[PDB]
């Protein structure tokens, strides 16, 4: 309920700071203990070349 | 030690608007024998974004939509009022300022408008400048058939709306408006003179207004201001903003550009003005003589593109003769100097020409104001308007003299 | 100055500016001499006429010779001298040159806009185009707002080149300086973001 | 019109019926700081979107440390000096910073208590 | 929110004198 009054509010920044990724790199291996992989990409806007994110 | 060391207004002007919510910062509203001004009370630093100088409420504003369908905001016509029948049968793109001279002359008539108040500080008909109040004797000063043309086709607009809506059989509501001609074609002068259009958002609702827009109407017209209108959408409040980085001196006056790129003879038909260092005059040249663009500018230090000339003797009038001379431009080709002679020669032949065809001279016409008494507000304007358009030719001249010399 | 003296000058500068105009820069070398051998100071416009004359037969390093001439000589250069340098460095595809007389038309003083829209211009005709955008965002960057011709010539210029980088780059400083963009301007942009793979 | 200059001054010549010991609350508004937050509002109103200007204010903020980090942190916040020369931009008059002290601390040592 | 939308010539060219 705080992570959605802070949404209400938009405060994106102060949210951000409230939750730090430790939660989510350790979420991509637990994931990974059951074959499945989850990969972030970044396109880029300007050149569109594609970046996998170090997770 | 300290021991061994233009009128302001009337106070109620500005006091009618502050119980209202109306503010001034840093300037005060002078009165003269030409009319109201507003100037800087103190020396006004330069801040890096635009200064507040006045915030005027919308409540005391008389508006209305530019285009079709006419609505008023604030809207202060009833439901059913015949003065809106008046008002929606006028032309929607000509009939603007007869649209506004209903709502001007109902605006006077509620008791609880600040108009009622305010309309005491606007020019009577003796003291208005506008052209539609102008006699044909006043027209016949203006040495301009076709300003004059115009003006009485706009006199002859007005008086025919009168004549159909305020005829025997209106209703005692439309009667009182305007009992006489005189009445209208006053109200009519101060809708043209002193509308100020904008785009606004009030609400969600965003649109063009015509607005009459009190103690906003006393910034008076100049091509390089030091002022500039803002509506905050917010609140509702027309701000009136001095230049960002620009200082102003105590006693300067408080302008605003009425209508950027227009030339004399609009202002005369719109303000019923004129001025002597406008940069958008022209004069019509035969072009058979042509100096070099890149050269008269650079010789004057005029910079920018043609659209936005400005300078770094040099005025209006010379920014506005660089844009209405013959010129020639061919890159980077240089003008040979014996050529830039005779063109300037021949330019400055066909200025005088120009100047013989008005039965007087310029500064014969600064000496007639002088020695008025008797004359009425436009016929002095009719005369500040030939005597400016002379001294415009005859700063042409000074200029291609002053140009044909430096090219050396 | 006496009357002699200007009907000196008169055809000294007429000879001169004959032979500017006539794409003789050592024509108009020879008639400065002889201001000097008479004891007239050759003024900015007579180096001007040398400027022009070396630069209307697109020679660069002569050009600015003369220019460092005008500068020795104590003389200070036209606006219009520089605008001449500024063009003549953008057809040879010299951006560094172009930007270095732009740095010194600012230094004195002068108004650099239309000078910085003449070097861009003179760029993409030249097929310089990865110059051109580097002089233009740094003038973007810099506060300077370009027309909307040379905004359109730009953000189309690149996006036929593939280059949309620049393009988004470009159309992101218009509108920073006030000008919004319009159908034609995205119009450009999908040209490029339809072939990327990724829809 | 013209007459010699001799000319009619514009006055009411209507009537116009819309024409104390506050001391205490006015020094305990700029105590707590309730000056800033009138400012606040009067810079919003300025603001077609309220987010973009919190984003704004903070990248101005940014800047302030970057060219003078030591200055800031204690008596001057950053983020109250950007906003005091918001409102002094306007042509408006605040204190920078919006920074006050008390004048009857009895010297070094000593905490105002509440 | 606040994270909406991304939240030398003329030297050395002197007059002698
Ligand atoms: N720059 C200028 N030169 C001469 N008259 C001007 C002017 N700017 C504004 N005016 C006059 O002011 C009118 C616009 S309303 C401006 C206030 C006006 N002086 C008044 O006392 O009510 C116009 O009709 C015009 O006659």
């Amino acid at each position: 309920m705080e992570v959605w009054a802070l949404e209400g509010f938009g405060v994106a920044h102060i949210l951000q700071e409230m939750l730090t990724p430790e939660s989510f790199r350790l979420l991509v291996r637990e994931l990974r203990s059951l074959a499945l992989e989850l990969n972030h990409f970044l396109v880029s806007e300007k050149n569109f070349q594609i970046n996998r994110k170090e997770v | 030690f300290p021991l061994f060391q233009l009128e302001s207004a009337d106070p109620d002007f500005y006091k009618i608007g502050y119980v209202r919510r109306v503010r001034a910062y840093g300037v005060e509203f002078k009165e003269g024998p030409d009319g109201f001004g507003i100037y800087a009370s103190k020396d006004i630093e330069p801040r890096r974004r635009a200064r507040v100088i006045m915030e005027i409420p919308h409540e005391l504003m008389i508006t209305i939509r530019q285009k079709h369908p006419w609505m008023f905001f604030p809207d202060i016509v009833p439901i059913g009022h015949p003065i809106f029948d008046i008002i929606n049968s006028t032309d929607p793109e000509r009939d603007w300022d007869l649209r506004l001279a209903c709502l001007l002359l109902f605006s006077f008539d509620r008791e609880d408008h600040f108009w009622r108040l305010y309309g005491d500080f606007l020019p009577a008909a003796d003291e208005c400048s506008s052209l539609l109040l102008a006699t044909e004797e006043d027209l016949a000063e203006l040495q301009d058939p076709q300003l004059v043309s115009t003006i009485r086709q706009q006199q002859k607009r007005v008086l025919e709306f009168w004549e159909k809506n305020w005829h025997s059989g209106v209703p005692l509501k439309i009667k009182r408006l305007a009992e006489d001609a005189e009445r209208f074609i006053w109200a009519v002068s101060i809708a043209q003179t002193r509308c100020i259009s904008m785009k606004t958002r009030i609400g969600a609702l965003v649109q063009d207004l015509n607005m009459m827009i009190p103690y906003a109407d006393m910034l008076n017209h100049s091509f390089e201001p030091n002022c500039f209108l803002h509506w905050r959408p917010k609140d509702r409040i027309l701000e009136v903003m001095s230049n960002a980085g620009q200082a102003i001196k105590k006693g300067e006056e408080m302008t605003i550009n009425y209508m950027p790129g227009q030339k004399n003879n609009m202002l005369m038909e719109r303000y019923g003005f004129s001025t002597p260092v406008n940069p958008w005059d022209a004069i019509p040249f035969s072009g058979d003589s042509r100096i070099h663009l890149n050269s008269f500018l650079s010789v004057f230090n005029i910079f920018g593109l043609p659209e936005e000339y400005y300078h770094d003797f040099v005025d209006g009038a010379v920014i506005a003769a660089a844009r209405t001379l013959p010129t020639w431009s061919d890159i980077d080709l240089p003008p040979i100097p014996s050529a830039e002679r005779k063109a300037v020669k021949e330019l400055q032949d066909e200025c005088r020409k120009m100047l013989a065809e008005y039965p007087t001279t310029s500064e014969q016409d600064q000496k007639l104001l002088d020695s008025l008494s008797e004359a009425r507000t436009t016929f002095a304007t009719a005369v500040k308007y030939r005597m400016h358009r002379k001294m415009f030719i005859g700063k042409i001249i000074k200029a291609l003299d002053i140009y044909q010399e430096r090219l050396l | 100055v006496s009357a002699l003296e200007r009907s000196l000058r008169l055809t000294f500068m007429d000879e001169l500016m004959e032979r500017a105009r006539n794409r003789d820069p050592s024509g108009v070398s020879e008639v400065i001499y002889d201001m000097i051998a008479a004891g007239l100071s050759p003024g900015p416009r007579s180096f001007h006429g040398l400027v022009v004359a070396h630069a209307l037969n697109g020679d660069e390093q002569g050009a600015m010779h003369s220019l460092r001439k005008e500068l020795g000589a104590g003389q200070r250069p036209l606006p219009e001298t520089m605008i001449a340098l500024v063009r003549l460095s953008g057809s040879k595809g010299n951006a560094q040159r172009g930007l270095e007389l732009l740095a010194a038309m600012e230094k004195l003083n002068y108004d650099i806009r239309q000078a910085w829209l003449i070097l861009v211009e003179e760029l993409v005709r030249t097929n310089h185009l990865e110059e051109a955008n580097k002089v233009f965002l740094k003038g973007a960057r810099g506060g300077m707002r370009a027309t909307d011709q040379l905004y359109d010539l730009m953000i189309e210029e690149d996006c036929k080149a593939g280059d949309h980088s620049n393009a988004l780059d470009i159309s992101y400083e218009m509108e920073a300086a006030g000008r919004f963009a319009t159908t034609f301007h995205f119009n450009c942009l999908l040209s490029v973001q339809a072939t990327c793979g990724i829809p | 019109g013209i007459q010699r200059r001799i000319w009619r001054r514009r006055t009411l010549t209507k009537k116009d019926d819309m024409l104390p010991f506050v001391e205490e609350q006015v020094r305990k508004i700029k105590e707590v700081g309730k000056v800033m937050t009138m400012d606040i509002e009067r810079l919003l109103l300025s603001e077609d979107n309220r987010f973009e200007f919190v984003n704004s204010v903070a990248a101005e903020a940014t800047e302030y440390v970057e060219k003078n980090r030591d200055e800031y942190g204690g008596t001057k916040k950053a983020i109250f000096h950007v906003l005091s020369n918001r409102v002094n931009d306007l042509g408006f008059d605040r204190p920078e910073a919006y920074a006050e002290s008390d004048p009857y601390k009895p010297g070094p040592g000593y905490l105002k208590e509440y | 929110g606040t994270g909406f939308n991304k939240g030398d010539i003329l030297f050395y060219h002197r007059e002698f004198c």
